[PDB]
Order: structure tokens, then C-alpha cells, then sequence
């Protein structure tokens, strides 16, 4: 309710002045005008070709550690069991294994984007 | 020995992070084992009433379980206050 | 005659090393650079207030034309 | 009175953000030996309303080969979530008391990276493009870290609640037990607010503008009302995490104060950094938060997790 | 009203499902699937899970970030395809949207809609429990006891993540 | 000089005390002058409806004391 | 954002110095020579003074 | 009177525009390196609201500082027909306002005012940098003066 009027103030306000700014200025639109930026001449082929990313490997490893986060974020509510024995293992255990994920992928030259 | 202390003079000058790095988390595996105040961790999780305290029903032979919670019997936390 | 720029050896000494790690992890040579920034905070800019002082000159300025008279 | 609430909260951060903008031309100035804006009011105190006003009834354009709508929601996308992130922030009483006000910052600052995404996307622009993908670099380089820094400051702390860090640095700030997370965090602030050295979704020497190198006029207003309001929010962020202040029930307005004061100087360094130092490439950015902090912060999560367990020191649940 | 506050995100998550399945450029396919995982996240959460609202909208938004970097480099052309560019795109849309339509039609006047199973329209608050719980939050417990209870879950999670990370290096080698 | 800054700096320290000051009066002036309540668990929440249904006001905040017992 | 070529496109500031000179007495091509190196004045006019 | 109201509008936004004047990052030849010195801290043109921009559509002045060829004329004219209006242009130096030195070359554009139009004419070659801040508070001025608003009533 608070969160709906909060997330609706803010948006609404951001709407207004993108509104206010289509349709206060002056205008004045010609095919010049509107062409593509880069920097004076025309561009050569379209800004949707197929764009290679060089550091895909660290990308795809992005998400395997962007997991760790999900299993690892309920650590402060782990400590409070009374098994803290095996408790802390396994919270010592799955932060090693990535340690050894990201270990592999260095060694191995996954950190190192291709040319 | 000598070239023990030649390693890790070597990491030490190419890669002092790394060195930080597992001196950190190897004392996070080793201290927890040899800390004398690892079991205190546990007894104050314990001790924390999250549930309602049931009350039994006294079949007349059950000496060791308080009548009234100011009784003597009974885990205490004597230990936790001093702690 | 000549000189080197950048032909160095880094002492290997252990002292020298872990002044070295120190600089690495306690960023000590970025805050040298925070330190020069800051002083130049504290020093008068050298702004002048244009058109109210205006930047010198000499005689031998070559400005605008003129056809002169005896 | 929650209306009034709301509007006495997102009114002033914009104004915050004016003037921000006017503080940082100025301290730049002198740490370069100039002056900066002191002829458009006193001491350039009318610089932001000229600005603002100068921009708003600027004509915009919609590139011929943009998406439109793409277009045009990206920058609304931008400073709503930019006032989105200020809510659950206690100072000391926040306007939205979240129990897990950690957890909605970093879904809402992720989130906010698809501003950045969609707006180059939406250019259909070669420059608007390269810095789009560079936001997708610089997010990876260090969204993981930041995470797992956080969880080892909650680990002192009990909960995800912001308020709870007022409790926890009650006897002592959190940036003496913990100031090698707060370099790291420190740092990790400045590249996810896309700041100097790690100004690379922008990059004026290289990308001309980046991302907003299309947006003109109200457009682009926007895209800078929320780059400048994310910096004092993370500023925020860092002083109730490692700065936190003492709180009177009685007197909240003395914590607004010392807290406000532990702000700006956080702020201040953001514009002291960017007179300071060139600016990384955005492969040597990913290197920086994968091979030196990433390392040291997993060492420093199970540090975190056994140190409070081997001296008896977890802190309450609740 | 405010009764049916998760009625209408589900509602809203069907149309974000109808955005991504009519195929349109993988661009505009991982903006239905962040609206549909935001909205996600509000419907779990509204039924007493925060953390599991707020984690799998956090997860969900990293890998549309790398999505739209892949789709940039490997599943783009020349004119990407919206929902008004195709005949077969826009068919998949319309056709969802009718479904969804009168599903919510029927279930909201009959109150009673039947397809494989026997569903029922009083409202998703009639099911709630009327017995608050103690001084903890019940899923955050549960997720918790990962750590205590579910060791057989870590270890084989855990090796999954490991050789998770192994085997894309593998496969992504070539030559 | 470097103090011709400071108004700025000021404009923005007052423009960012507001929010906190505003929030701490708006929550007294709505909850009787005391701070608004936090119910972060189930236990806090029951004990808050349980106060609306005492206090014969529907409202969390009007506290009954002792004299409301006899 | 590797490079894969570079291919400087040059000319854009070409103004016909040299075939001016051809035009101009050795004292009227002196100035031409403090445009071309403009960050470097008088080292332009020393090379052109000691040629002469 | 109803023309007064909008003569202050007409203040109001000629105020904002003259006070937060954003060049394009547009340098050409010797004549840019006297636009340098006018940021640079003895004079700071920053200190007057000037803040040098490189995207056309974030830019409300085009200077051009230097000689304008044949080649890059059509990349000149681009620049200038993407900068959102209003848009202002100063022609800075003998290049850019008659040819210079360089009048009688077959690749040079006898003054930039060929190819687009032109407000503040700054000589020099190179004009002073205190001649070219001379020139900027010429075109506030210029600006200082429109009636837009007062033009648009009386219609
Ligand atoms: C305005 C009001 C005052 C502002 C605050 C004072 C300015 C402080 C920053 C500038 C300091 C001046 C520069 C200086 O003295 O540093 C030189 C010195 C000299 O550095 P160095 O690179 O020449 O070498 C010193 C170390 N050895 C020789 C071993 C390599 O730098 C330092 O020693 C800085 C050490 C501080 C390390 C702190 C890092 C962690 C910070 C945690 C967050 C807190
Ligand atoms: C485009 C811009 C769209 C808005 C951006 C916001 C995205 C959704 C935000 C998620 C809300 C949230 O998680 O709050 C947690 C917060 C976290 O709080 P909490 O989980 O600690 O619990 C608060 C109350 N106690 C502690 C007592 C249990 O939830 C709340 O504080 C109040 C919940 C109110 C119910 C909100 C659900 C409806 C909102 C659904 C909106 C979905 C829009 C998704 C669109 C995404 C596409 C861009
Ligand atoms: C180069 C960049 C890195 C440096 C960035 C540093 C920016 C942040 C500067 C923090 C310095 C500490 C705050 C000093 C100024 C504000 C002090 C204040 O208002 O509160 C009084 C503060 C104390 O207020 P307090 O409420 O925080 O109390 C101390 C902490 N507890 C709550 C645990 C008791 O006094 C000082 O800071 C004196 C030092
Ligand atoms: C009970 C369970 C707890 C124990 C967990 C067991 C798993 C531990 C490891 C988990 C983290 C993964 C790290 C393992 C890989 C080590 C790094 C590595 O393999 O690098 C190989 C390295 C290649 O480097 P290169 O380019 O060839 O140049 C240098 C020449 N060596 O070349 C090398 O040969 C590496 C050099 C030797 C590295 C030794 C690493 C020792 C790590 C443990 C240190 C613990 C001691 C510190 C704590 C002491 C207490 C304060
Ligand atoms: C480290 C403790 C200090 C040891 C020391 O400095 O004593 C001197 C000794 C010899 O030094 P030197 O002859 O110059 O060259 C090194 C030859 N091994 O130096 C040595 O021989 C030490 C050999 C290296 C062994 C340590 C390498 C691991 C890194 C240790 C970090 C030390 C700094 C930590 C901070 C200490 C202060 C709290
Ligand atoms: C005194 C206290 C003793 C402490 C232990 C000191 C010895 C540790 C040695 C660790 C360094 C391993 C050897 C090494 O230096 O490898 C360097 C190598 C450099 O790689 P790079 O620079 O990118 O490219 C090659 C250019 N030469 O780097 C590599 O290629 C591999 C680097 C391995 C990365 C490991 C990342 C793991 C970080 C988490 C740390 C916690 C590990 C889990 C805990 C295990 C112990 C319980
Ligand atoms: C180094 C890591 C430890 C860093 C310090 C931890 C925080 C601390 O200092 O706690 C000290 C505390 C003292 O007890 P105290 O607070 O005075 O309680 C009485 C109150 N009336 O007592 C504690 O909480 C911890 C006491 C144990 C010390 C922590 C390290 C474990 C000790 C292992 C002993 C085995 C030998 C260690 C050397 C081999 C390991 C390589
Ligand atoms: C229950 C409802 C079942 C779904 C029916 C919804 C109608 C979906 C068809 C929408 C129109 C369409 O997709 O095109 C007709 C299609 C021929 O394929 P089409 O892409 O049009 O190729 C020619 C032009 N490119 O032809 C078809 O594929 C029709 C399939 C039947
Ligand atoms: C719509 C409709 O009326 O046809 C439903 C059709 C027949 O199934 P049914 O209605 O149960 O049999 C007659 C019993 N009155 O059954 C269907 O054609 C429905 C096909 C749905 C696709 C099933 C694929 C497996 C998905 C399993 C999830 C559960 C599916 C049911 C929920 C979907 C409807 C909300
Ligand atoms: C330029 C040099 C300075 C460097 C920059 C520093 C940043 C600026 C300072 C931070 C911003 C604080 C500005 C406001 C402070 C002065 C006002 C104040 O302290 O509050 C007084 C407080 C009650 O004030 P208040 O609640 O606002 O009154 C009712 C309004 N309806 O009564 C109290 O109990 C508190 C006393
Ligand atoms: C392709 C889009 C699918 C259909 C969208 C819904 C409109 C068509 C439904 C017709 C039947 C009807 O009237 O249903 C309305 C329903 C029921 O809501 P309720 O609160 O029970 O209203 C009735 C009870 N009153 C009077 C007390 C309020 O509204 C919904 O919550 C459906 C979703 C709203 C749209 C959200 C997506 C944007
Ligand atoms: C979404 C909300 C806005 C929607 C758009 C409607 C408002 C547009 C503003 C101009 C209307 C108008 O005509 O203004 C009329 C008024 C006064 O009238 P007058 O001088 O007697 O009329 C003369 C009409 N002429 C001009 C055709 C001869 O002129 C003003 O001095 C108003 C200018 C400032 C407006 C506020 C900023
Ligand atoms: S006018 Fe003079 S300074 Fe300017 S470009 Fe021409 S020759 Fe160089």
C-alpha cells in the first residue's frame, strides 16, 4: 500500500516532466536533424549488426556466481541453529567450492577475454 | 627451509592479495576448532525461547523439572549473564 | 649524453617487498594523489574577473587596424 | 500525511541533486585552479535552476531509427527507480520500513541497469550501443562482489533491516572491524553508480556520450537527475553501513544531522576521485573485481561467518 | 479492489508470459520476462515469502542482463521483430491475450472455471490461515535450516555449481 | 577562495536534512506523539491489531492504562 | 571493441599550404609556417629560416 | 497589459539560455587552441555557465574555431543540423570567417557562414582567448535581446 503509493509518486512524477518536455519546447524536425550520431559522417551498415562479446566466458560464469549469492544470503539466519557444527561446515564448504570454481577459470585462462 | 622461505617470498612480492586471501580464510577452517568459546555460541542459541515453554504434566515423579520458573532446577543462565 | 627513464631493478630485500604489498592493498601511492588535489583546494585560483580585469598586454600587441594622421 | 511524507522526501532529493551539481563543478574548479560557476546568482547559487530551466525548453528529438517506446521509457525507468531507492533508507525513521530493505536495494539497483540497456539499445546508435554493452560488463564485474560484501556486514549486524545497522554500530562504528570491506565496498559504490575511474558506460574520450549520446533536452535530464541521486543514496548507503550514528528517541533530529554531515563528505569524495585519477578500461575493471577483490571477499565471508561463532558474538535474529 | 491484488499481478504475469512466447526479438522477450519475474516476485510475496520474492526477481534480472548482451551478439538482425512486426508474433499475442481474457472472465462471473483441474473464483484470501506465527518469519527458518538440515542438498548443489563452471569451459573451447 | 563553495554545500545539507526531519515530526504528529510502531514479525503485528480493538478508537496508537481495568 | 584495422582517414585540415608558398615571396611564406605545427610556433620558423 | 507578462517569460527563458550556454567539443585547427585557454583557469569560461559538451544533441553553440575544408565541410554541416534548437553558432578566427590565409585555396570553404548560419564574428588569427570570451558574452547579450515571446503575442 505505502510501497504502491511510493513506487506510483515516483514514476508518475518522472512521466510528467518526459510529458512536459515533448510538449513545451518548440519544435522544429527534419530528416537531417534526426539521422544517426557518429560524429558528422554517415554510418556505414546498421547499429543492429551482431556486436561480438569478447568476455561471453565470464558472462556465462556470471550466472553460476549469481546463484552463490541466493544460497549464501541466508548465512545471518543459518547462525542462529543450534547445529553451528555443522552449520559452519557447510557454509565453510560451499564458499570453498567456489573458491575452487573461480580458481579453475583463472588458471585455465577463462578470465582472459578472447582477441 | 630455505626454499620454503623463497615461495612465499614470492607470492608475497607478485601477488601480496592472493597471500591475504587464504591466510584470511585459512583462519577461518582453524580457529573455530581450536577457539575455547565455540561451544558458548551454541548453549546462547539454545537458550533463545523462540517457542512457548509446554508445560508437562506432573506424574508426581519428575524432581528435576521446576514447579514455578523461579525455582532452583531447571537450566539456568548464570553463565550467559558473566559472559 | 644520455640517461635511462625507466631502467630499474626493485630491490628483493624483504622489507622492500612488503612495502611494495602495502602499496598494493593500502593503496597508499592513490592517496598521493588525493593529497596534491586537496592542496590545490586551498590555493587562490588564478582566475581573472573578465570584463572587469582583463588579461596583459605590451605595446607590440598586434590588434585592430588604424589609418594615423601627422 | 503519507502524501505529504513521500512529497517531502523525493522534492528535496531533486533539489539535493541541483545542487550537487553545482558543488561539483565548483570543487573541480578549485582543485583545478579555477573558480566555476560564480556569475549566474551568488557564488553560481542560481547555476542548477538555469540549467534545469534551459533544458526543459530545449527541443528533443527522437532519433529516426530509434525505438520509440524503448526510447522513451528508458529515462522514466531511470529516476523513478532513482527515488525508489531513497524509501526503505532510515534517517532515522524511513518512509517505508522494510524488514528486508538490503535485499530491495540490490533488486532495485539491478533493475536499474536495463535504463542503461534499453536507452543505448533504443539509440540505434553505434556509440549508444558500445556503451550499452559496457554497462553489461561493468554490472558483471561487480554485482557478485557487492553482494557477498554486504552479506559479511550483515553477518555483525543479524538481519537484512536497515535500522538494525543503527543498533549494531551503537558502541562502534562498523568500519573499524570491517575497513577492508569498506575499501572494497567503497570502490564497488563507484562503479556501480557508473563513476569516475570507472566512468565507462559515458566515456566522453572515448564514447563521445555513451549510452545518452542520442537523448536531448528533458530527456537527458532525467538520465542525469538519477545518476546524481544514486550517488548520494549509495553515500547514504556506505554512512549507515560503516558510519553509523547514535540515535535518540527523543532528539531524531540531532541523527540527521551527523548523519547528513557523514553523507556530503562521502559525496565529496566521489568529486575528489574524479580530479584524481584516469580512467580504467573496461576489461581492466572486470579484472579488478574478479582477480584481487573477489578472492579477498570470499576469504572475508568465511572470516565473517566463523569470527562472530569461534568468540560467541552472533548477533540477535531479531 | 484490493482484495484481488494477486489475481490481478497473476494476471499480469500471464501477459508477460504472452510477451516471451510469441518470440519476438529476444530483446523485447527478456522485457516480458522481467515484467512477469517482477510481478513474480509480488504475488510470492504477498503469500508470506519475501526472501524467495525478492531472490528470484534478483536472479532473474542478472541473466536478462547477460541475455541481452548474447542477443546483441549472437541473436540479432537487422530489423528486430515487436509484437505488431509479424503476422505469426502478433497471432501468438492476440491469441494469449483472448485465452487469458476469458479465463478471467469466466472466473470472475461464474466464480467456478474447469479445465484438467477444478478451479474456484471466492478469491485468493480464503485460503490464508487465521493463526499469526511467533517472533520469526516461517520461510526465512526454512531456508535457513539449508545449512543444518539439507547437508545432502549443499553437497549436490554445490558440485553441480563446480562442475557447472567446468563443463561451460569445455564446451566453449572449440577447435 | 576555496570557502566561496561552502554556500553550495550548505543548499545541499539543508535539502538533505529534510527528508529525515520530515519523516521523524510526520510519524509523531500520525501516531500520537510517539514513534510509529514496528511490526517486523507476526508476533508485533497481533499485538498491534490487538491495540486498535482496546483502544475503541480503531486506532493502534491511543494506549489504555490502568485505568481501563476494574 | 578490439580494433581489427585502423584506417586514418586524413585531409580533413588540408589546406593547400604548399602550393600557396609557390605564390608568396620567402618573408610572405613565413607566417604559413607557424599554422602548421601550431603548438610548436617558433620551431616552425627556425626549420623554414635555416632552409632559407 | 498582456505583453508585459510575457516580456518576463521572454526574460525568464532568455535568462536560462544565455546563463547555460553548452558548446559542442567542435576544434578544427590553431584557433582551438585559443578556445583551450578560455577554459583554462585564467579566464574559465565555466565560471560563466559555459560547459563544454561532445554530443551535438546535448549542445545549444557551435564554435567553430579553425579552417573549414572542402572534406569536411558535409561533416560540419551534420554536426550542426543534429544540435537541437535553439542553436547559436560563433565563428571564431579568419578561417572560419573569410577564408584566412587560406582564401584562395582550392580546398578551403571561403567562410564557415557558406555552409551554415553564423551569430558572433570573433577576429583573429588566432583571436585572444580574452577575444573569444569577448565574443561568447556578445552572443548572451544577443540572446538577451530575443523577443520570442513577445513576437508570438502579437501575431
Ligand atoms: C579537507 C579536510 C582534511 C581532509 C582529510 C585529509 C586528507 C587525507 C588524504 C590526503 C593525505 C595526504 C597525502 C599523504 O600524506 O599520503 C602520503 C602517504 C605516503 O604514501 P607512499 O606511496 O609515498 O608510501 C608510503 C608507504 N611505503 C613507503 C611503505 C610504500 O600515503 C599514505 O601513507 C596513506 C596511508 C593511508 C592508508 C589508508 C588506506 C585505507 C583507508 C580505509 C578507509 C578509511
Ligand atoms: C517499471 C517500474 C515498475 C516498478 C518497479 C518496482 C518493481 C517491483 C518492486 C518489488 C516490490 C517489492 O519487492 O517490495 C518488497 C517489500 C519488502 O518488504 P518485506 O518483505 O520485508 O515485508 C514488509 C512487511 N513486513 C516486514 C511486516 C512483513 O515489500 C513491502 O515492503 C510491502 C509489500 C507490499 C506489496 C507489494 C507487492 C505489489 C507490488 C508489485 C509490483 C510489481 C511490479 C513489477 C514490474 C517489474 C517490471 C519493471
Ligand atoms: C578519500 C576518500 C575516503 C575518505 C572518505 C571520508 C568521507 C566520510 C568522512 C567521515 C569522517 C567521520 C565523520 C566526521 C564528520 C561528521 C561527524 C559528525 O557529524 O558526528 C559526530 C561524530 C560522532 O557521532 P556518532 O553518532 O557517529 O558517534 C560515534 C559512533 N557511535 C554511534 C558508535 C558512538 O564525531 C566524529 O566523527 C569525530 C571524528
Ligand atoms: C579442510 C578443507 C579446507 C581446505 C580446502 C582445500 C582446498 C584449498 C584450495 C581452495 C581454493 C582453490 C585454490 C587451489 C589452487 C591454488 C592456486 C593454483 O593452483 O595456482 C597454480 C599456480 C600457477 O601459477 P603460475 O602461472 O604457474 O606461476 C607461479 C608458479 N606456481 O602454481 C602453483 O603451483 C600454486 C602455488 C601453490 C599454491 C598453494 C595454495 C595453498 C592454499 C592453502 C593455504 C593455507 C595456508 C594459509 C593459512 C595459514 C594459517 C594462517
Ligand atoms: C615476515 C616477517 C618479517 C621477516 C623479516 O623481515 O626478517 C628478515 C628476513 C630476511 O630478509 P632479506 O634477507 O632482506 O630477504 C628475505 C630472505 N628470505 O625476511 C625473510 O626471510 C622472510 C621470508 C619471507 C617469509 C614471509 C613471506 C610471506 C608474507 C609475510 C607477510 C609479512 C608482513 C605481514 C605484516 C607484518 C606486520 C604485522
Ligand atoms: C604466510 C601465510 C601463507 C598464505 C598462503 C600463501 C601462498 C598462497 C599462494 C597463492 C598464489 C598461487 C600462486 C600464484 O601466485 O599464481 C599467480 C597467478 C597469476 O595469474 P595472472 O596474473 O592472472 O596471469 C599470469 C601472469 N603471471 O594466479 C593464478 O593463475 C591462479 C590464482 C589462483 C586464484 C585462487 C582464487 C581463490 C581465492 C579464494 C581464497 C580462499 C581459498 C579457499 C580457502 C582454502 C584454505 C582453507
Ligand atoms: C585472531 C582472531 C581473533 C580476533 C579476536 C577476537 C575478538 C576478541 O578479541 O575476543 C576476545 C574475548 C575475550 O573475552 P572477554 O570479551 O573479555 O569476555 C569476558 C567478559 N566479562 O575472547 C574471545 O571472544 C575469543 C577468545 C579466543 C581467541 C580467538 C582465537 C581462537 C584461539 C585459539 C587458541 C589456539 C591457539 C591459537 C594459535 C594457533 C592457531 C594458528
Ligand atoms: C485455438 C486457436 C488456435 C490458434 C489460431 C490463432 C490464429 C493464428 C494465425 C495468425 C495468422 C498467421 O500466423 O499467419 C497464418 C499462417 C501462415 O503463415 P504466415 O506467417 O502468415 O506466412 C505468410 C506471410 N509471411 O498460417 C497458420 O499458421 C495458421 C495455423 C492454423
Ligand atoms: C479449455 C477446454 O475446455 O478444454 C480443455 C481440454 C480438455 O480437458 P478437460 O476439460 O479437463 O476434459 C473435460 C472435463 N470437463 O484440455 C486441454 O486442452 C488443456 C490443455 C492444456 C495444456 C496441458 C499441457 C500440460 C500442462 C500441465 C499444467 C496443468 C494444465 C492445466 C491448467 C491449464 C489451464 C489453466
Ligand atoms: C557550509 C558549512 C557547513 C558545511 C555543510 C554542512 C551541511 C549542512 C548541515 C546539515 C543540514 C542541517 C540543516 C538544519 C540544521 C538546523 C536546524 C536544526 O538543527 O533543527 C532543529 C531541531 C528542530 O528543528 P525542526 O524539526 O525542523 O522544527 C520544526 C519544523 N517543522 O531541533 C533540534 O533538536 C536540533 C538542534
Ligand atoms: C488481455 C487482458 C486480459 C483481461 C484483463 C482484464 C479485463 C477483462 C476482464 C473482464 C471481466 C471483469 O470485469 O473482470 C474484472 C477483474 C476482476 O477484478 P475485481 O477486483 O474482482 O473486480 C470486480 C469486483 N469489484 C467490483 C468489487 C471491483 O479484474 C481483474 O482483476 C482482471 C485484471 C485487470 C487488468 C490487469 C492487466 C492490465
Ligand atoms: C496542460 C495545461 C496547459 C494546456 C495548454 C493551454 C495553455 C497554453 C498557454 C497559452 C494560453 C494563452 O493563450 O494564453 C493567454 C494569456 C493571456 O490571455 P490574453 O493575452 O488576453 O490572450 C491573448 C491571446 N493571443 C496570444 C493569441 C493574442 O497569455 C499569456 O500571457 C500567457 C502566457 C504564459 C502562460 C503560462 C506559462
Ligand atoms: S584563423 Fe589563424 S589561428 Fe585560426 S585556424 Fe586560421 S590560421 Fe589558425
Amino acid at each position: 500500500m505505502n510501497l504502491m503509493l511510493a513506487l506510483l509518486t515516483n514514476f508518475t512524477l518522472a512521466t510528467l516532466l518526459v510529458i512536459i518536455a515533448f510538449w513545451l519546447p518548440q519544435l522544429n524536425v527534419y530528416s537531417e536533424k534526426t539521422s544517426p550520431y557518429e560524429c558528422g559522417f554517415d554510418p556505414m551498415g546498421s547499429a543492429r549488426l551482431p556486436f561480438s562479446m569478447k568476455f561471453f566466458l565470464v558472462a556465462i560464469t556470471f550466472l553460476l556466481f549469481d546463484l552463490e549469492i541466493a544460497l549464501l544470503l541466508p548465512l545471518p539466519w543459518a547462525s542462529q541453529t543450534a547445529n553451528l557444527n555443522t552449520m559452519l561446515t557447510m557454509a565453510l564448504f560451499l564458499i570453498i567450492l567456489l573458491a575452487v570454481s573461480l580458481a579453475y577459470e583463472w588458471t585455465q585462462k577463462g578470465l582472459e577475454w578472447t582477441e | 627451509a630455505e626454499r620454503v622461505a623463497a615461495f612465499l617470498k614470492n607470492v608475497w612480492a607478485k601477488e601480496p592479495v592472493l597471500v591475504a586471501s587464504f591466510a584470511i580464510a585459512g583462519l577461518a577452517v582453524i580457529l573455530p576448532t581450536l577457539s575455547p568459546y565455540t561451544k558458548y555460541s551454541l548453549m546462547i542459541n539454545r537458550a533463545t525461547p523462540y517457542n512457548y515453554p509446554v508445560p508437562l504434566r506432573d506424574d508426581g515423579n519428575m524432581p528435576d523439572v521446576p514447579s514455578h520458573p523461579q525455582d532452583p532446577q531447571g537450566p539456568s543462565l548464570e553463565w550467559l549473564k558473566r559472559l | 649524453t644520455y640517461k635511462y627513464v625507466n631502467l630499474r631493478e626493485p630491490s628483493m630485500d624483504m622489507k622492500s617487498v612488503t612495502d611494495r604489498a602495502a602499496q598494493t592493498l593500502l593503496w597508499t601511492e592513490l592517496i598521493r594523489g588525493l593529497g596534491m588535489t586537496l592542496s590545490y583546494l586551498f590555493r587562490e585560483p588564478a582566475t581573472i574577473n573578465y570584463p572587469f580585469e582583463k588579461g596583459p598586454l605590451s605595446p607590440r600587441f598586434r590588434g585592430e587596424h588604424a589609418l594615423r594622421r601627422y | 500525511m503519507f502524501m505529504i511524507n513521500i512529497l517531502m522526501l523525493i522534492i528535496p532529493i531533486l533539489l539535493a541533486v541541483a545542487f550537487l551539481t553545482l558543488v561539483e563543478r565548483k570543487v573541480l574548479g578549485y582543485m583545478q585552479l579555477r573558480k566555476g560557476p560564480n556569475v549566474v546568482g551568488p557564488y553560481g547559487l542560481l547555476q542548477p535552476i538555469a540549467d534545469a530551466i534551459k533544458l526543459f525548453i530545449k527541443e528533443p528529438l527522437r532519433p529516426a531509427t530509434s525505438s520509440a517506446s524503448m526510447f522513451i521509457l528508458a529515462p522514466i525507468m531511470a529516476l523513478g527507480l532513482a527515488l525508489t531507492m531513497w524509501i526503505p533508507l532510515p534517517m532515522p525513521y524511513p518512509l517505508i520500513n522494510m524488514n528486508l530493505g538490503v535485499l530491495f536495494m540490490l533488486a532495485m539497483s539491478s533493475l536499474a541497469v536495463y535504463s542503461i540497456l534499453w536507452s543505448g539499445w533504443a539509440s540505434n546508435s553505434k556509440y549508444a550501443l558500445i556503451g550499452a554493452l559496457r554497462a553489461v560488463a561493468q554490472t558483471i564485474s561487480y554485482e557478485v562482489t557487492l553482494a557477498i560484501i554486504l552479506l559479511s556486514v550483515l553477518l555483525m549486524s543479524g538481519s537484512f533491516t536497515l535500522s538494525t545497522l543503527i543498533t549494531t554500530q551503537e558502541q562502534m562504528w562498523l568500519i573499524l572491524p570491517a575497513w577492508p570491506l569498506a575499501m572494497m565496498w567503497f570502490i564497488s559504490t563507484l562503479a556501480e553508480t557508473n563513476r569516475a575511474p570507472f566512468d565507462l558506460t559515458e566515456g566522453e574520450s572515448e564514447l563521445v556520450s555513451g549510452f545518452n549520446v542520442e537523448y536531448a533536452a528533458g530527456p537527458f535530464a532525467l538520465f542525469f537527475m538519477a545518476e546524481y541521486a544514486n550517488i548520494i543514496m549509495m553515500n547514504i548507503f556506505t554512512a549507515i553501513l560503516f558510519l553509523g550514528t547514535s540515535h535518540n528517541p527523543h532528539m531524531p533530529e540531532l541523527y540527521t544531522i551527523n548523519f547528513t554531515i557523514k553523507s556530503l563528505l562521502l559525496t565529496m569524495s566521489f568529486l575528489w576521485i574524479r580530479a584524481s585519477y584516469p580512467r580504467f578500461r573496461y576489461d581492466q575493471l572486470m579484472h579488478l573485481l574478479w582477480k584481487n577483490f573477489l578472492p579477498l571477499t570470499l576469504a572475508l565471508c568465511m572470516w565473517h561467518v566463523s569470527l562472530p561463532i569461534l568468540t560467541s558474538g552472533i548477533p540477535p535474529q531479531t | 479492489m484490493m482484495l484481488y491484488i494477486v489475481f490481478i499481478l497473476s494476471v499480469i504475469f500471464v501477459m508477460g508470459f504472452v510477451g516471451f512466447s510469441s518470440k519476438p526479438s529476444p530483446i523485447y522477450g527478456g522485457l516480458g520476462l522481467i515484467v512477469s519475474g517482477g510481478v513474480g516476485c509480488g504475488i510470492v510475496l504477498n503469500f508470506g515469502g519475501s526472501f524467495l520474492g525478492l531472490m528470484v526477481f534478483l536472479i532473474y534480472l542478472g541473466g536478462m542482463m547477460v541475455v541481452f548482451g548474447y542477443t546483441t551478439a549472437m541473436a540479432t538482425e537487422q530489423y528486430p521483430e515487436i509484437w505488431l512486426s509479424n503476422k505469426a508474433v502478433l497471432g501468438a499475442f492476440v491469441t494469449g491475450l483472448l485465452m487469458e481474457f476469458f479465463m478471467v472472465y469466466y472466473v470472475l462471473k461464474d466464480k467456478e472455471v474447469e479445465v484438467v483441474f477444478e478451479f474456484n473464483g471466492l478469491g485468493d484470501w480464503v485460503i490464508y490461515d487465521t493463526g499469526d506465527s511467533g517472533f520469526f518469519s516461517e520461510e526465512a527458518m526454512g531456508i535457513a535450516a539449508l545449512y543444518s538440515y539439507g547437508t545432502w542438498l549443499v553437497i549436490v548443489t554445490g558440485w553441480s555449481l563446480l562442475i557447472g563452471v567446468v563443463v561451460i569451459m569445455e564446451i566453449t573451447r572449440g577447435n | 577562495m576555496w570557502f566561496e563553495v561552502l554556500p553550495g554545500i550548505a543548499v545541499m545539507g539543508v535539502c538533505l536534512f529534510i527528508p529525515g526531519m520530515a519523516t521523524a515530526r510526520i510519524h509523531r504528529f500520525s501516531n500520537g506523539g510517539k514513534e510509529k510502531r514496528v511490526a517486523h514479525y507476526p508476533y508485533q503485528w497481533y499485538l498491534m491489531e490487538r491495540d486498535r480493538r482496546v483502544s475503541g478508537v480503531n486506532r493502534s496508537y491511543v494506549s489504555k492504562g490502568l485505568e481501563n481495568i476494574d | 571493441e578490439m580494433v581489427r584495422k585502423c584506417d586514418p582517414h586524413i585531409g580533413l585540415l588540408h589546406r593547400g599550404t604548399e602550393k600557396l608558398i609557390e605564390y608568396k615571396t620567402y618573408l610572405q611564406a613565413l607566417p604559413y609556417f607557424d599554422r602548421l605545427d601550431y603548438v610548436s610556433m617558433m620551431c616552425n620558423e627556425q626549420a623554414y629560416s635555416l632552409a632559407v | 497589459r498582456g505583453e508585459y507578462v510575457v516580456a518576463k517569460l521572454d526574460d525568464l527563458i532568455n535568462w536560462a539560455r544565455r546563463s547555460s550556454l553548452w558548446p559542442m567539443t567542435f576544434g578544427l585547427a590553431c584557433c582551438a587552441v585559443e578556445m583551450m585557454h578560455m577554459a583554462a583557469p585564467r579566464y574559465d569560461m565555466d565560471r560563466f555557465g559555459v560547459v563544454f559538451r561532445a554530443s551535438p544533441r546535448q549542445s545549444d553553440v557551435m564554435i567553430v574555431a579553425g579552417t573549414l575544408t572542402n572534406k569536411m565541410a558535409p561533416a560540419l554541416r551534420k554536426v550542426y543540423d543534429q544540435m537541437p534548437e535553439p542553436r547559436y553558432v560563433v565563428s571564431m578566427g579568419s578561417c572560419a570567417n573569410g577564408g584566412g590565409y587560406y582564401h584562395y585555396s582550392y580546398s578551403v570553404v571561403r567562410g564557415c557562414d557558406r555552409i551554415v548560419p553564423v551569430d558572433i564574428y570573433v577576429p583573429g588569427c588566432p583571436p585572444t582567448a580574452e577575444a573569444l570570451l569577448y565574443g561568447i558574452l556578445q552572443l548572451q547579450k544577443k540572446i538577451k535581446r530575443e523577443k520570442r515571446l513577445r513576437i508570438w503575442y502579437r501575431r
